[PDB]
């Protein structure tokens, strides 16, 4: 097995530092050498650094100015420090294993947004199917989030049971400075009798936890 | 040996390492370039995996070529050397600013010692010279070494031949040579098959005759 | 730190065919590229190291092969799961550098797209704003234009616009827009349509709703 997870996502505000660390499970660290990765959403990727079960380091010239890999070996995880944050560090993070210049496996992947505006909280709304009683086939339903600040907003389906129909849309920049959301589902209505939808919404910056179910 | 082998790779590429294998039981690794007063082996640090291991020392030692430059060179021991796996080395330097990191494959870089035993004799049959010689020493499996033989006609006449031995052969006859004509012969060796490929050996030391009135 | 730059940028093919990539380097870094899988929602999956040898776990229908300067990346056969974006990556000469990314659509046979358009839920209009939900679930090609009108007619600038990315199970395309206005103007306002245009059915199709129609 091998296994990796970075702890604390969030928000960031400018000349300030970030604190993101990587679950390590499966193969021992003692052993190979660990990197992070940098990507502004469609722009590209940037290797910022390594580190080994040797203490050994190496940083990007474009970041060595600021940064920091640490190593804890009961721990059995790894560190990000970085400082002097700015609208350049505007990216997705990952942390990996280097068996030579990647690392056969990358960490699910932590966004950390960067401005002046604080956590925001979404708002959730059932979408039911605007039928009469006239003609039918399929159905579309859908809870919804709106009006939020930074990101990621995951959302299920009923403790991820649901699946097939699924589409989650991308967030938006409107002009309240808030990104916003969608989140549909396809069933037929031969189904829409005997089950109701009900999913279960994360955003961890500003801890929401809702539960709105779509009736008819 | 080991100076020479270094010489026949350091015919291309400029700050390039190159890790090799001879009888196939030790890799070795090096890199050249002179520069100061201010060096030595201590001065950078060479780390290997054989996949998945802890790390160690494709380790550390200086010499200087006879060209007037610095190699960096060292092994690693054989029944851990098992071919076909990969190896990836990381090699820093004062510092841990890294130079290599590299991935290599064993068994593709097989590199033989040149043959040897070298002997030339006219043909008791004709106008040709007939060639032996012998495989080079202390190489495993010999029965897989393909030959190939070289005809220079000399740097004042500066020509040519060259001929394919077929793999595990030793011997080959030569024809179609000039009467009266000095000829140079030479062979070198490489593993034939299967997988691991690898460079020509140099060419064995070489054995001239001067061939008879036409 | 050293330049790939890939080609071409992005990319469009059907399932079955042989897609190819390229990825040029501003210096020889011969042997020490790593081709690279970004999907949508997911981590980036290492395909190949070294260049040219397959990484365990992916599908043996990604090759890579190249040396020195020039690279490719050829997938033999496409998937509709195939869909993602690559990358070349060198560490050669540190620091490691990626690409620019070709990005790779699967081309799939024209589909028609079912329409729907949701209630603002009463809840919403205590937020004191207009929103209307217009879905177009599983099209294909991309090319959306989809119009909102206020009782018939055509707004500048009006609508809020999102749009999916496309499925690794069938390869079809998914749309989200929605309407911009205040509690004032929905309580006045009767007629909220989608003109949606697509190239789906060969004439334009169109839902609503009211907000007496409960």
């Amino acid at each position: 097995q091998v296994q990796l997870q970075e702890s604390g996502p969030g928000l960031v505000k400018p000349s300030e530092t970030l604190s993101l660390t990587c679950t390590v499970s499966g193969a021992s660290i003692s052993s190979y050498y660990w990197s992070w990765i940098r990507q502004p959403p469609g722009k590209g990727l940037e290797w910022i650094g390594y580190i080994g079960g040797e203490g050994s380091t190496n940083y990007n010239p474009s970041l060595k100015s600021r940064v920091t890999i640490s190593v804890d070996t009961s721990k059995n995880q790894f560190s990000l420090k970085l400082r002097s944050v700015t609208a350049a560090d505007t990216a997705v993070y990952y942390c990996a294993r280097e068996r030579l210049g990647i690392g056969d496996y990358w960490g699910q992947g932590t966004l950390v947004t960067v401005s002046s505006a604080s956590t925001k909280g979404p708002s959730v709304f059932p979408l039911a199917p605007s039928s009469k009683s006239t003609s039918g086939g399929t159905a579309a339903l859908g809870c919804l989030v709106k009006d939020y600040f930074p990101e990621p907003v995951t959302v299920s389906w009923n403790s991820g049971a649901l699946t097939s129909g699924v589409h989650t849309f991308p967030a938006v920049l409107q002009s309240s400075g808030l990104y916003s959301l969608s989140s549909v589902v396809t069933v037929p209505s031969s189904s829409l009798g005997t089950q109701t939808y009900i999913c279960n919404v994360n955003h961890k910056p500003s801890n929401t936890k809702v539960d709105k179910k779509v009736e008819p | 040996k080991f100076e020479s082998k270094a010489a026949l790779l350091a015919a291309r590429g400029p700050e390039e390492l190159l890790c090799f294998t001879e009888r196939l039981e030790d890799l070795v690794c090096f890199w050249e370039e002179a520069a100061s007063a201010g060096v030595g082996p201590g001065n950078y640090s060479f780390s290997y995996q054989l996949e998945d291991e802890p790390w160690k020392l494709c380790r550390l030692h200086q010499a200087p070529t006879a060209r007037g430059a610095v190699r960096f060179w060292c092994s690693l021991p054989t029944a851990d050397t098992s071919s076909f796996v990969p190896l990836e080395l990381r090699v820093t330097a004062a510092s841990g600013a890294p130079r290599y990191h590299r991935v290599i494959h064993i068994n593709e870089v097989v590199l033989l010692d040149a043959p040897v035993g070298l002997v030339a004799r006219l043909a008791d049959e004709s106008g040709h010279v007939v060639l032996r010689w012998l495989p080079p020493p202390e190489t495993p499996m010999t029965s897989h070494i393909r030959y190939e033989v070289d005809v220079s006609a000399g740097n004042g006449a500066g020509s040519v031949q060259r001929v394919e031995i077929l793999e595990g052969r030793t011997e080959c006859v030569l024809s179609n040579l000039r009467g009266r004509t000095r000829y140079t012969f030479a062979v070198r060796a490489r593993m034939a098959e299967p997988s691991f490929g690898g460079f020509w050996s140099a060419w064995s030391e070489p054995v001239s005759l001067l061939t008879p009135s036409d | 730190d050293i330049q790939l730059t890939q080609s071409p940028s992005s990319l469009s093919a059907s399932v079955g065919d042989r897609v190819t990539i390229t990825c040029r380097a501003s210096q020889g870094i011969r042997n020490d590229l790593g081709w690279y899988q970004q999907k949508p929602g997911k981590a980036p999956k290492r395909l190949i190291y070294a260049a040219s040898s397959l990484q365990s776990g992916v599908p043996s229908r990604f090759s890579g092969s190249g040396s020195g300067t020039e690279f490719t990346l050829t997938i033999s056969s496409l998937q509709p799961e195939d869909f993602a974006t690559y990358y070349c990556l060198q560490h050669n000469t540190y620091p490691p550098t990626f690409g620019q990314g070709t990005k790779v659509e699967i081309k799939r046979t024209v589909a028609a797209p079912s329409v729907f358009i949701f209630p603002p839920s009463d809840e919403q209009l205590k937020s004191g704003t207009a929103s209307v939900v217009c879905l177009l679930n599983n099209f294909y090609p991309r090319e959306a234009k989809v119009q909102w009108k206020v009782d018939n007619a055509l707004q500048s600038g009006n609508s809020q616009e999102s749009v999916t990315e496309q499925d690794s199970k069938d390869s079809t395309y998914s749309l989200s827009s929605t309407l911009t206005l205040s509690k004032a103007d929905y309580e006045k306002h009767k007629v909220y349509a989608c003109e949606v245009t697509h190239q789906g059915l060969s004439s334009p199709v169109t839902k609503s709703f009211n907000r007496g129609e409960c």
